[PDB]
């Protein structure tokens, strides 16, 4: 004999023993990223090609 | 139905065509009385659930 056992519910596992199907569909992903950057340029110059006289002394 | 087909000993397979005609899905509703004991009896109040057109001269189960 048997416990009682409903007519219309699904047939779900109740008690210690009972089966029960998994359907294993895992499916993670995860992602990450990440930069930085800087620059810097300089350029200077000066020339006096021809001096005048009055500025020779200079 | 196929709950209930299962239980008794019969397993319909699964994706195949059903239409019946002669089966209703009730809610059925009552009041526990004061003092009830286990064995008597009580009035139950059946009420169809979906696009049914009459319960004229049904058996609940």
């Amino acid at each position: 004999n048997y416990g009682y056992q409903p007519l219309f519910e699904d047939r779900r596992p109740r008690n210690i023993g009972d089966t029960l199907t998994i359907v294993l569909q895992e499916n993670v992903s995860a992602s990450k990223s990440s930069s930085a950057n800087a620059s810097r340029d300089g350029k200077t110059s000066f020339g006096f090609d021809t001096v005048p006289r009055y500025l020779q002394g200079l | 139905l196929n709950n209930m087909l299962s239980q008794l000993g019969i397993t319909v397979p699964t994706g195949t065509n059903m239409q019946l005609k002669n089966v209703a899905a009730v809610m059925v509703t009552a009041s526990y009385p004061p003092f009830a004991r286990q064995g008597q009896t009580i009035d139950v109040v059946v009420s169809s659930m979906g696009n049914a057109k009459s319960l004229r001269g049904g058996t609940l189960l």
